[PDB]
């Protein structure tokens, strides 16, 4: 994954 | 507070981690770079045994949810 | 500008290669323990295979001056 | 090696 596979799902 | 220290538990559940690693992360001080990197590489490294094993098993280009998916359990 | 892209070339001094990673690793932005964290990872990581040898073989406890005096010429 | 070993190396 990368950090804007964590900002998708879990947002900024 | 450092993206550093957040460390899956033996039993805590993968989502729980992950959840608490997106939000340390996002509020985390740093370059998009870094915390791409930061993601391609501590979120495994701070993984428990059995969910690195797991994930370093799908690869870098394995995606959240089939991550989530193979750690579901 | 990343710290992430600080490279030692095949045949560039380890002298100059550590001197670029320390101006950017300082105007890079990133907690005080993030910057510890890519000085003892990142560091090493990237030097030219001669060196990276050089200081594996030195042991995660050598001095940076420990680490110039090995990699001259 | 820490990221203060660079700044007594480097300095300012």
């Amino acid at each position: 994954i990368t950090f804007e596979d964590l900002l998708d799902y879990y947002g900024p | 507070t450092s993206i550093l220290d957040i460390r899956q538990g033996p039993k805590e559940p993968f989502r729980d981690y992950v959840d608490r690693f997106a939000k340390t992360l996002r509020a985390e001080q740093a370059s998009q770079e870094v915390k791409n990197w930061m993601t391609e590489t501590l979120l495994v490294q701070n993984a428990n045994p059995d969910c690195k094993t797991i994930l370093k098993a799908l690869g870098p280009g394995a995606t959240l949810e089939e991550m989530m998916t193979a750690c579901q359990g």
